[PDB]
């Protein structure tokens, strides 16, 4: 451990906007974090982001805001971030900082780990082979959820993505025909939002398994960028060292990419699209990737890390960037929500990168991936017809067209369509695929082998 | 059509003509002035006090190590006393030590009509410190107060602020 | 950074001392003699702290360390309560209120699940609407007649208290309210509105003896 | 397909807006023939002439609606939104220069 | 205190000799006391950002250092005054000066020191007790509306050893003094809070009560709360007016403030002409609205600290009063306008901008303004309640959603008032375009609209399907002209015509319609989807062969009945009362039904 | 008055471009005025821009070629630039620099006033009422200027927008149902338009009431830049203490504009959106809001500037910016241009947001708005007429279309065209009206209320 007495300076020499540079500082470490008192008591806390020679660059947390550049006290602790982390965790509910919020005492720590991680060895992490039931046909049948899979669900600024991480949260189980460990991280969200989990949580009876996280609109915008490093360090802790299955929700990410557009500038970084730091795919990953199980140990980690798309924008840098990252997303859209379809769930645009691992044979029904592929034929081709008759009428369609329009209304309404509380299994979902497939004559579902239709079809 | 414009060239031409005589009974007051100055510096001890008073606002405004005198050399004899005299009650009021020289090679023209100019040391920074040259700059900043009293106040301005 | 709530550690700590002061100088001015013994205790782990000098500091210790009551949310519906019957005897203050149902009427706010909602907070908040816009008010038929029925209202809850609903008691409330809010140009309506409430009355005076 | 992939340019967003308001001109002289047509046919009741006369119309009119402008429209902002991004990165290189200036001055005093 | 100019290079002052300042703090910088802000620190060097003209200053002016960073001065008075962004009392500047600008550099205390202000202490506290932050200690007698109650400032607390006894004190007495582990703060009756800083709160609780304004549409179909935020579109025929007069006039809030940002001259004037003649009636007295009201006041050629810091301080505004126990409604004028002043300032800083030139952190700065509203359990052992509102307006370049600052906005707000001017033009007012109109807050109000009201949640989920219904039929109508349609489809277009004309509609010009109570907006409603519910059971149940119901027979049969519906919004509550009203709605019911059973 | 001898340097530190660095200046005011002697005895002016201890920067306003660093001197004044103002002053014509340039005398002043100025208080700032007509048919009985209001004229290159500006200055006055004054200023106006200016104006009489300033596109740049803030101190003195109406003429706002662009660039700044400083729009509101009514005074101040609009695109800053804060437009069009029409302003697209206050009974005639109103309505449905003649030929159209065609037609031959030498009053512009009104029956003229039909339209 460290003996040594810790160094206090009063030797600020200059503020530039969040950034305090210290001079005459012996030895500075590069990513050690300082604590600083202002000359009215207030205590706040930043991380060097550079060392040269005597100076260092110090980023703080809390603010600049009332720094002083005589008086203001400054102690380096001798190391990063580590962070205290315990299994009774769970069931305490934290700010962006770490700190309790719930009345509770502090954490009593088991260890303390490096909030920036580390890197998981390929060799050791094993790929996922096992399948979440989310009981909701448009996921589990066309874009299912492995344990280990990294899946934000896409949305945008009035959509009930709130409702759908809520009701994931309650009815996730197994397909195996459980009880998961819930660490949320709500950041850059109101109160409301955030009661919202906090009361979802209590109502469904599972606090006692549940760790939040808050850091609302109305705290500061730096702590905004550890929130989910804190998040996932203590998931790390549960499924690595504990072999609990742990189920990790960060709240919108956006906040998180915004919150770093802010740091970037105050640095002077390179920007690359929208503003955004030329290196927001690697810090996305430092944050995404800690996911997936570990060969030998019996834990995992699964995320879904929610994302609002700023003005509907697939090709928004966030999502953009996401996409390249995650296991794929789920989706949703306002065309679906302005019909009050709940959950409005979009399949075209989705995919599952681990769903074809996790479908067929030994794992849900052996048609699975058959009757998913098909569905998207024939929703999409639903899709190009609506964009052709819009324009030639109802009378330019033959009846070649017309049963692509009558699949894609009943999809949309039989598959889709489910409400808050609908919990259906997959081999449910499979079955209704196939009550909707069976729209079409056997020559037209081109995406299935005659040795599939001929046993499925009949029915 | 034409005797329009004519008209117009006429009022035009005309209020420029009684601008243009209103401006010269300016200059003529203010050459009246110039040579009123003149008679007051035909004097000794008024002139002498006039020395005494532009040395010192002289030397507060140039602040320098070092400072050298330009004068008239007629005007040599006043201004010796003025400049001993602007010495100690300088080095009292700044708290600086300043050596003050007299230019004995180079002297103002003859056809000034007084006053002094201030160099420093090394002869790059100059006050403009001439008799003239303060009535010119305060003829020009209180002219608004001498327009009216001559030709009458603003009947139409109403407000002042 | 503990935010409990919206308060920090230094200023969560800081409410509950004032709470708890507060509560202590609404117990002595509600019942000066100490006559209600039996609320006197449901607060005396907060009035055990009164009656000392802690110059503040020496209280805030004691919660800080865990001496004190300090839980802030059994604090706040504690005071309310409290401060809620001081409101019910303080407007109607011309009149005294019987120990036997300032007791009764402080149990039933006690035993409601949020007081701040409760039809009893709503009465009470009407009577000061009435109570207080006589303070400072002009003779004028209109004000004559909201006294003379404030009086009478202030009466009637010194007997019948808030809790235990009573028909007289709230069609008053509705007339002098609907009084108040009369155009103070319009003589005749306020007129005949007076006049009707002293009419349909039960009792043959309705002021004799509750207004000098 | 989605844009008319005009490499982003000041030129193409002249082009682009005077190819929106070329579109939206037809538009509503078509719709105006299509009116015409529809009050004659209904006048009338050289009637299916009439008839096949406004689906050809109405289909134009429908296409300039669904595909043309929609088309226009989205290369007008993808160009607006590539323009505002290639000046970002002009002023990131001019910042870092006036820096790298300011940096010279200093070590010069 | 004071340090020196060491430079200037525009409207940015490098000062020497400044060691002990911290960022953000505030300056008054040369002979002319600029006001400014220190934003970058060196050494015992600091750059100072100027918001005023810096013509004249010179290298070795003084610059005066003042310990608090830019906040509100917040204190009796602050009722019926106008203030700058920065808080500059605008009405005593005009009538200080007798001039008709504001002097460069002014510097008119926020408070006037000269006005004895009737002070009445809380009576419960005594020499030797305990007071903590938000204590209320004594109140003041402003006007006849608001009481001005005076509060502990927050993060203050200890014993008290001095109370004033009743009686005059003007804004520079010590009215409370309190020792805290033997130091001794003596208090006035005001309180300075950093204008960037959020009043603290003891918790932050649902909003539940419905935000009462006098307008049928705006209510019914788009219910706003108390301590909710919405967005109000600023285009200049969408008729903003009606909501600013109706909210500040009729609202159940009680302190109204009004921020502009930064508009045109001619508008601000407008504004401030209008507010002063505005009065309601309260105890049966007509009152100014200035009296419950204050205004700050912005235009675009004001400084652009000031346009940025104007709803900071305007919000700062309604925090002090919302601690008092008092419901305060606070409407943004533009809040383009706003951001239009923060880019201005990130420009000048040359920061490097984000999505259509904007600062990076727009979005950060709005979300964490409008999370400032809410209602709350206040501070202070007097277990008060109140709320903030927000009705802030947008009005983005080309009246286009794309703007980031509108499409943030959007992302935020709970309620969306979406006005139209087609509306305007028709002469249809308020001018509320439905269709793209929302409120998030309907199941937050369906415990208090249960409670008291019990049918009024089916009958707006009714009238919203009627609505729409009549939009979704707009095209079979083109293509068809009302031929080839069901009779109840004709039933469904002209009750919502009925329900758009006589509804909708509201004509505040007149007298009986300047405020609608909710008893009557739902009790027209009800009556009017009754009818609907009537008229296509009459429809449907003879519907089937030989003797059917038809929409021209019902129209022709029971005209009267049609009539007395559109007739509804003329029972004026000034002269019917609750019991009269709500009697002839419910024999309106009994005459309507009465009607159609004549049918079968 | 200071009675301070002055100081002149001829300590140079360097000279870059347009400025010129000094040394060893003594307590040096930024924004200063300092003249400059050249070795040849050349004079010129210049403004102090920077002020860095010691080292005054100072922008030359001509050209800085022949200037050396050994002899060239440098004479303090003191003071900021303040300009000599007077009633008096009106009926001359200045340069941007504010010295005659018609021969005359310089201004013998009543006052010095600081061009900057202040910020008018908004408590003391009166609605517009009355209005101020200019003799354009086009913009006097369609989107007529109250007493207050400042309403830009947009134009695009080439097009007569300097012309209609003369016209304006020739023509405009009270309503008189002798205390009017105009003040026009030319941001780098060519010589050959400079000329036709200032002879115009002289020709026809009506200089006794114009304050002109003429800066010329080869005069100094930086003077462009305080022409319009002596045009507008000068506004503001003749306005509001000697109780008149001021009409201020800004035109050519984008040369101004070009300008600012160049000194934002002198010193240094990274430029902004478009090439243009950040501050552009704050600049131009610190013009264009010194305008308007004040309580207790009976003066005013209108603005009408004209910018030319890039490439003819609003969208650009210039008119973005201005349109932004400024209540409404006049709008200049080419198609009326290139048809010959004189002038070629386009009703459709142009607003006065304050005809509502400007017009009606008391201040010009009872009638006014109704005309205004009707008059829009079948100039924009005439148009409507005409795209459909396109299409569906003569025959094809019924008498209310073609009395329509014919109001279009002698609308635009009797309203709009007008000719630079006929001044058009506000009674005689709705009178020519209601000539065109007639031509339809009165049931047609639906935004005409009955009982003003019955007064005005028959005779």
């Amino acid at each position: 451990y460290l003996s040594q007495p810790r160094l206090t300076y009063k030797t600020v020499s200059g503020v530039n906007g969040p950034l305090v540079i210290l001079d005459h500082v012996k030895f500075p470490r590069y990513a050690e974090i300082v604590h600083l008192t202002l000359p009215d008591g207030t205590k706040r806390s930043g991380q060097v982001l550079e060392v040269s020679g005597s100076k260092a660059v110090v980023q703080v947390f809390e603010g600049t805001s009332g720094i002083d550049a005589k008086k203001t006290s400054c102690e380096f602790t001798g190391d990063i971030l580590r962070t205290p982390v315990s299994e009774d965790m769970l069931g305490r509910v934290f700010n962006g900082s770490g700190k309790p919020i719930d009345r509770g005492p502090v954490v009593l720590a088991e260890d303390f780990l490096d909030i920036m991680g580390q890197p998981i060895n390929p060799q050791c992490r094993i790929y996922p082979e096992e399948m979440i039931q989310t009981g909701i046909s448009a996921i589990d049948g066309m874009n299912s959820i492995a344990r280990g899979q990294k899946i934000p669900i896409f949305s945008a600024a009035g959509l009930p993505h709130n409702e759908i991480a809520a009701q994931i949260c309650r009815q996730a189980g197994l397909v195996k025909k459980e009880n998961f460990a819930i660490v949320f991280a709500a950041m850059g969200v109101n109160m409301e939002t955030a009661r919202f989990f906090k009361s979802d949580f209590e109502e469904n009876g599972s606090m006692d398994n549940v760790c939040l996280f808050l850091n609302l609109a109305n705290d500061p915008t730096i702590e905004r960028i550890i929130t989910p490093r804190l998040a996932l360090t203590t998931a790390e802790f549960l499924a690595y060292q504990c072999e609990k299955h742990v189920l990790v929700i960060l709240t919108d990410m956006s906040s998180y990419a915004e919150a770093l557009r802010e740091v970037s500038a105050a640095r002077e970084e390179v920007p690359g699209r929208r503003g955004f730091p030329g290196y927001m795919y690697t810090d996305l990953a430092t944050i995404y990737e800690r996911a997936g199980r570990v060969e030998g140990r019996n834990g995992s980690i699964t995320q879904i890390p929610i994302l609002t798309m700023p003005n509907d924008d697939i090709t928004h840098p966030i999502p953009d960037l996401t996409g390249y990252i995650t296991e794929g997303q789920i989706y949703v859209d306002r065309q679906l929500h302005n019909r009050q379809i709940y959950p409005p769930i979009n399949v075209l645009p989705s995919l599952s990168r681990l769903m074809k691992s996790a479908i067929g044979e030994g794992m849900t029904r052996k048609d699975h991936a058959d009757v998913s592929n098909q569905l998207y034929a024939c929703y999409a081709i639903g899709k190009d017809v609506q964009a052709m008759k819009a324009v030639v009428g109802e009378e330019a369609l033959t009846s070649d067209d017309l049963l692509y329009l009558e699949f894609l209304q009943k999809f949309e309404k039989n598959f889709i369509t489910q409400g808050p509380y609908e919990n259906r299994t997959v081999y449910e979902t499979l079955d209704i695929g196939w009550q909707l497939l069976r729209i079409f004559p056997k020559e037209m579902l081109k995406r299935i082998p005659q040795s599939t239709l001929s046993e499925f079809y009949p029915r | 059509q034409q005797k329009k414009i004519q008209m117009s060239n006429l009022m035009n031409q005309a209020r420029l003509k009684v601008l243009r005589a209103r401006d010269d009974l300016i200059t003529d007051l203010l050459n009246e002035a110039k040579q009123r100055l003149s008679k007051v510096v035909k004097d000794t001890t008024r002139y002498q006090v006039l020395l005494d008073g532009l040395v010192l606002q002289g030397l507060y405004q140039l602040l320098e190590p070092r400072m050298i005198v330009r004068c008239r050399k007629q005007d040599f004899p006043l201004v010796k006393a003025a400049v001993q005299k602007a010495i100690p009650m300088y080095k009292i009021a700044t708290k600086k030590d300043v050596d003050v020289q007299i230019d004995l090679e180079a002297y103002l023209p003859e056809d000034i009509a007084g006053g002094v100019e201030i160099y420093n040391g090394d002869r790059k920074i100059k006050v403009s410190n001439t008799l003239e040259s303060r009535l010119d700059l305060i003829a020009q900043q209180m002219m608004p107060e001498v327009r009216g009293a001559l030709f009458g106040a603003n009947a139409n301005r109403k407000f002042l602020d | 950074g503990i935010k409990m709530g919206g308060l920090t550690s230094e200023q969560y700590h800081s409410q509950v001392v004032g709470k708890i002061g507060y509560i202590a100088r609404c117990m002595q001015t509600i019942d000066p003699e100490n006559n209600l013994k039996k609320i006197r205790e449901d607060y005396q782990d907060v009035l055990i702290w009164a009656e000392k000098n802690y110059r503040f500091e020496e209280i805030l210790e004691a919660s800080k360390s865990g001496k004190c009551p300090n839980d802030l949310d059994a604090l706040s519906r504690r005071s309310l309560i409290l401060q809620e019957l001081l409101r019910l005897v303080s407007s109607i203050s011309p009149f005294k209120m019987k120990l036997d149902l300032i007791e009764s009427q402080y149990e039933k706010m006690k035993q409601h699940v949020n007081l701040w909602k409760s039809d009893y907070h709503v009465k009470l908040n009407q009577l000061n609407q009435l109570t207080d816009y006589l303070k400072n008010a002009a003779p004028t038929p209109k004000n004559n007649f909201l006294r003379a029925m404030t009086s009478v209202l202030q009466m009637q809850i010194a007997q019948y208290g808030i809790t235990e609903d009573n028909e007289g008691i709230n069609q008053l409330f509705k007339l002098g309210l609907h009084l108040l809010a009369m155009a103070n140009e319009k003589i005749d309506e306020q007129y005949h509105l007076f006049k009707g409430y002293v009419k349909d009355q039960p009792e043959e005076s309705p002021f004799e003896g509750i207004l000098p | 397909k989605d844009r008319i992939e005009i490499f982003p340019s000041r030129m193409a967003q002249t082009i682009m807006k005077a190819r929106l308001k070329g579109a939206q001109t037809g538009r509503n002289l078509l719709k105006k023939k299509s009116d015409a047509l529809t009050l004659r046919f209904r006048q009338i009741l050289s009637f299916v002439t009439l008839d096949e006369a406004i689906k050809i119309t109405n289909r134009r009119v429908n296409a300039i609606e669904h595909v043309i402008i929609p088309r226009i429209e989205r290369t007008l902002a993808y160009i607006i939104t590539e323009l505002d991004e290639r000046e970002r990165e002009e002023f990131y290189r001019l910042k870092k220069i006036q820096e790298k200036k300011k940096i010279i001055k200093e070590k010069s005093e | 205190t004071f340090g020196y100019v060491h430079g200037v290079s525009g409207p940015v002052v490098t000062a020497c000799d400044m060691a002990g300042a911290a960022m953000y703090e505030l300056v008054r910088v040369g002979h002319s006391e600029l006001v400014g802000e220190i934003i970058r620190l060196e050494g015992d060097m600091a750059t100072i950002q100027v918001y005023e003209e810096t013509s004249g200053v010179s290298v070795g002016d003084p610059v005066l250092r003042t310990g608090k960073p830019l906040s509100v001065e917040l204190g009796p008075g602050i009722m019926g005054a106008i203030f700058d962004g920065i808080q500059r009392p605008l009405s005593d500047i005009s009538s200080q000066t007798q001039s008709i600008y504001i002097p460069r550099g002014v510097n008119v205390s926020a408070l006037s020191r000269d006005i004895k202000w009737e002070f009445i202490p809380s009576k419960n506290l005594r020499v030797g007790s305990h007071i903590t932050g938000g204590d209320i200690y004594g109140i003041v007698n402003e006007n006849s509306l608001i009481k001005h109650k005076i509060m502990l400032p927050p993060r203050s607390r200890g014993s008290v050893t001095y109370i004033a006894p009743p009686g005059n004190y003007d804004a520079s007495d010590v009215v409370l003094e309190l020792e805290f582990e033997g130091v001794k703060e003596k208090l006035s009756m005001v309180q300075v809070w950093p204008v960037r800083q959020v009043r603290p709160v003891t918790e932050k609780l649902p909003a539940n009560h419905p935000l009462l304004t006098g307008q049928r549409v705006l209510d019914a179909l788009f219910p706003c709360v108390q301590g909710g935020t919405t967005a109000i579109p600023g285009a200049f025929g969408c008729g903003k007016t009606v909501i600013s007069q109706s909210l500040s006039k009729y609202s159940n809030s009680d302190v109204i403030i009004y921020v502009g940002c930064g508009e045109r001259g001619n508008e601000m004037s407008e504004v401030l002409r209008d507010f002063p003649e505005l009065t309601m009636e309260v105890d049966g007295k007509v009152e100014s609205i200035m009296k419950r009201t204050a205004l700050v006041a912005n235009t675009s050629n004001m400084p652009v600290a000031a346009r940025e810091a104007s709803i900071y301080t305007g919000i700062t505004l309604s925090e002090y009063f919302r601690d008092m126990g008092y419901h305060v409604s606070m409407m943004a004028d533009s809040t383009s306008r706003w951001a239009e002043a923060l880019r201005e300032i990130s420009g000048r800083l040359a920061e490097m901008p984000a999505d259509s030139g904007y600062p990076a952190y727009l979005g950060a700065r709005l979300a964490s303004f409008y999370e400032r509203a809410g209602r709350v359990k206040c501070l202070g052992n007097p277990e008060r309640e109140g709320s903030v509102s927000i009705v802030g307006a947008v009005s983005p370049p080309g009246g286009d959603f794309s703007d980031p600052v509108t499409s943030a906005t959007l992302g935020i707000v709970q309620v969306f008032w979406g006005l139209d001017k087609k509306l305007a033009q028709r002469k249809h007012f308020p001018s509320v375009n439905w269709l793209i109109s929302y409120s998030k807050y309907m199941r937050a109000l369906d415990e208090y609209y249960d409670k008291h009201f019990t049918e009024f949640v089916p009958l707006r989920t009714k009238a919203k399907e009627i609505l729409q219904e009549e939009e979704d039929l707009a095209e079979i109508v083109q293509l068809v002209g009302k031929a080839s349609l069901a009779e109840t489809d004709k039933i469904t277009l002209e009750v919502a015509k009925l329900i758009k004309d006589d509804f909708l509609q509201q004509n505040g010009y007149t007298p009986y319609d300047r405020f609608c109570p909710f008893y009557k907006t739902v009790g027209m409603l009800s009556n009017m989807i009754s009818f609907y519910d009537m008229a296509r059971r009459a429809v449907e149940t003879t519907a089937q062969s030989d003797n059917k119901i038809t929409w021209s027979i019902i129209r022709e049969h029971m005209g009267e009945i049609l009539y007395k519906l559109s007739s509804m919004k003329f029972k004026d509550p000034v002269k019917d009362g609750e019991a009269k009203i709500k009697a002839d709605y419910a024999q309106l019911l009994e005459d309507m039904q009465n009607a159609f059973r004549s049918l079968e």
